[PDB]
RNA sequence: AGCCAGGAUGUUGGCUUAGAAGCAGCCAUCAUUUAAAGAAAGCGUAAUAGCUCACUGGUCGAGUCGGCCUGCGCGGAAGAU
């Protein structure tokens, strides 16, 4: 809701900048400052949003008759997306087979494991204008924990082998150690994700790659702000692992006799170098 | 041959691949491949023990193309590949080190009298001997 | 003079009407008149033109060498016209004619739309690239020069309103 | 403009013309160069 | 004085070569062709690509140019019922 904000533009600039291959989806209704559709392109339908408000309407229509063809000649390139994505669709973009919008995703959806293309919406955020509509690409372009790889404990030494565990429950505990930050209620914190398995509350957690004991204290989860105790940490939850004697970036958090992670690829190197000096004496001791 | 568009001859010793920084820009005049220009030259490059300055030539053309003239190396680089040090220059009327006759001189004139059209055998004989003046160089035959 | 020696050549599809000081010139598409000064002495000869600096006003070499460069440009104003492309550069800037006004989408807070006079025929190929046509030498640059004063070129970023073939000299920060 | 009683040419494509009777002195790339009193 | 107009080209011009590569600065300060070119004036610049001065080589086809002396003129020149 800009002045100079071409989205035509932008998603072909990564053609020339970033070398990339997108192929945008929602399209553009509205000389940016009565600006009222956002063109979805699968489902051709334009949606009305709120006259002001923070949030009423999602009041879906039909194309508008001010772009009528540029739905034309853009759709047909949404439609070539498939062909060359899966070599199925190949032969009903040529033959003629009906390119629904239910299908077409179930080819794309595998063009997100390898990262070919982009899925590109454009809208504004504080307008409240694409938001609700940024929502339903999200469980159909971006992956599940369970839809993924999941997680693979390699070994030790011993041997190369890396191993594909199960993303349900049924499988040893595994979690990872980061966004670690502090507190002066218990000290250190964590933001930590756990990716399958299920925890009881009070657990010895340990960290098996720099071979330290922990205890598994009374875990919280937060708004990004307010202290919700969780008890019961299922397979896939966001919660702070609380009360870790020592943790490193990106250990694992897992009971003995199971699978071990052992990774810190990229340790970083912070370079601006600035003395402090305290003011007092009493300062420096603190 | 060229006109307005682009004319300069600089190249160095063409031991060193990659193109050096104030080499570059004559390369980077007309929109060369900077690798065409390391495949063209390789090819006779290997006729020679490096270390002495190889002087091309660079004339460009319309869409993207360019062209390039080889000649020999030039007789001042060989005043100071014989005489062992590359700079004498210090004090050109006070230094009196260092002697070749004219023999030399001509036999790598005759290596321009086989490659060039000026540059001439009696008429640079003074200029060879006048980039040995002011070098502090001296001459006898 | 070099003045002197250089007279101008009207022709076929220029008339001129010579009531002495008074030359009113009925061209192509419009007409260029001029009330010259008393220094001159007019004569459409044969069909160049010739004139002269009048006695007591012997300074009117300077005042007729003025009417030399003026006529030569009116026939051939007339006729041909001007081509006055300007440069918009700026973020968010856009130009669009219609009629005979220009928008000026330049940064403010409210909209700056105004009327251009007679011997005007703008154009806008794009929100940066803007036509101006024109008989007169002088409102082919008058009416060009008050939009690029109200958004003089930038030396910080090259930013403003700019002409075709002018090229501004953009400076560099240095401090911060 | 900045003012000084001296008007000396001092850039090397410096115009002079008499602007009004007051000097003022034409630089082409330096605004730097130009004074206008004397 | 302008439009075409080559900026004929030996060379990297050293030193000290990290670039001090005609364009930071000290000593030389020759010129292969001299109907047009200096081992050189600034900008582009770490260096150069870009743009010129150099001779205007070809067009206009007549006057033109930089200083010395005087007659006068302008600026310099802002004050308080």
């Amino acid at each position: 809701d800009r002045m100079g904000a071409n989205f035509l533009k932008v998603v072909n600039q990564i053609k020339t900048r970033l070398g990339a291959n997108p192929v945008p989806l929602q399209l553009a209704i509205g000389a940016e400052e009565h600006f009222t559709g956002v063109v979805d392109l699968v489902k051709m339908k334009a949606i009305n949003w709120n006259d002001a408000d923070q949030g009423v309407t999602f009041e879906y229509e039909d194309i508008p008759a001010d772009m009528v063809e540029l739905a034309n000649e853009w759709h047909q390139n949404l439609i070539e997306s498939a062909a060359e994505a899966s070599e199925e669709l190949m032969e009903k973009y040529l033959g003629g087979e009906e390119l629904t919008e239910a299908e077409i995703k179930g080819a794309l959806r595998q063009r997100v494991l390898n990262n070919e293309i982009i899925l590109v919406t454009c809208g504004s955020a504080f307008k409240n204008k694409g938001v609700q509509a940024m929502l339903d690409a999200v469980i159909d372009y971006l992956p599940s924990p369970v839809d993924v790889p999941a997680i693979n404990g390699i070994l030790d030494d011993g041997k190369d082998t890396p191993a594909e565990r199960h993303a349900s429950d049924d499988e040893p505990f595994s979690a990872l150690a980061f966004k670690i930050a502090t507190d002066p209620f218990v000290g250190n914190l964590t933001f930590f994700r756990v990716y399958s398995g299920v925890v009881n509350s009070g657990d010895t957690v340990l960290n098996s790659v720099k071979a330290a004991r922990e205890r598994f204290g009374r875990i919280v989860q937060m708004h990004a702000n307010k202290r919700e105790e969780i008890k019961e940490v299922r397979a896939g939850d966001i919660a702070a692992a609380i009360g870790l004697k020592d943790v490193t970036t990106g250990d694992t958090l897992c009971d003995p006799d199971a699978p071990i992670i052992l990774e810190r690829m990229e340790f970083p190197e912070p370079v601006i170098s600035i003395a402090v000096e305290p003011k007092t004496k009493a300062d420096q001791e603190k | 041959a060229k006109k307005v568009q682009a004319y300069v001859k600089l190249q160095v010793a063409a031991g060193m691949a990659n193109p050096s920084p104030p080499v570059g820009p004559a390369l980077g005049q007309q929109g060369v491949n900077i690798m065409e220009f390391c495949k063209a030259f390789n090819a006779k490059t290997d006729s020679i023990e490096k270390g002495l300055p190889i002087p091309v030539v660079i004339t460009v053309y319309a869409d993207r193309s360019f062209t390039f003239v080889t000649k020999t190396p030039p007789a001042a680089v060989l005043l100071k590949k014989a005489a062992g040090i590359k700079s004498g220059s210090g004090k050109p009327n006070k230094d009196k080190v260092g002697k070749i006759s004219r023999a030399q001189l001509q036999e790598i004139a005759q290596t321009k009298a086989a490659d060039m059209t000026g540059a001439d055998i009696e008429a640079m004989t003074r200029s060879i001997e006048g980039t040995a003046r002011s070098m502090g160089l001296v001459v006898e035959d | 003079s070099r003045v002197a020696k250089a007279p101008v050549v009207v022709p076929a599809g220029v008339d001129v009407k010579i009531n002495g000081q008074v030359i009113t010139i009925k061209g192509k598409n419009g007409e260029l008149t001029r009330t010259l000064n008393d220094a001159v002495e007019v004569k459409h000869a044969d069909n160049t033109l010739t004139f002269g600096p009048r006695d007591g006003y012997a300074d009117g070499w300077a005042q007729a060498g003025t009417a030399r460069a003026l006529l030569n440009s009116m026939v051939i104003g007339v006729t041909e016209g001007f081509t006055k492309k300007l440069q918009l550069v700026g973020v968010g800037y856009r130009a669009a004619v219609k009629g005979n006004v220009i928008n000026l989408s330049l940064g403010f807070s409210h909209p700056v739309d105004h009327q251009l006079p007679a011997g005007i025929t703008a154009e806008c190929p794009t929100q940066t690239e803007i036509v101006l046509k024109g008989a007169d030498k002088q409102v082919i640059g008058q009416v060009a020069a008050d939009l690029r004063a109200y958004r003089r070129p930038e030396p910080y970023k090259g930013k403003g309103v700019r002409y075709a073939d002018e090229v501004v000299r953009t400076k560099e920060a240095k401090k911060k | 403009m900045k003012v000084r009683a001296s008007v000396k040419k001092l850039c090397r494509n410096c115009k002079i013309v008499k602007r009004d009777g007051v000097i003022r002195v034409i630089c082409s790339a330096e605004p730097k160069h130009k004074q206008r009193q004397g």
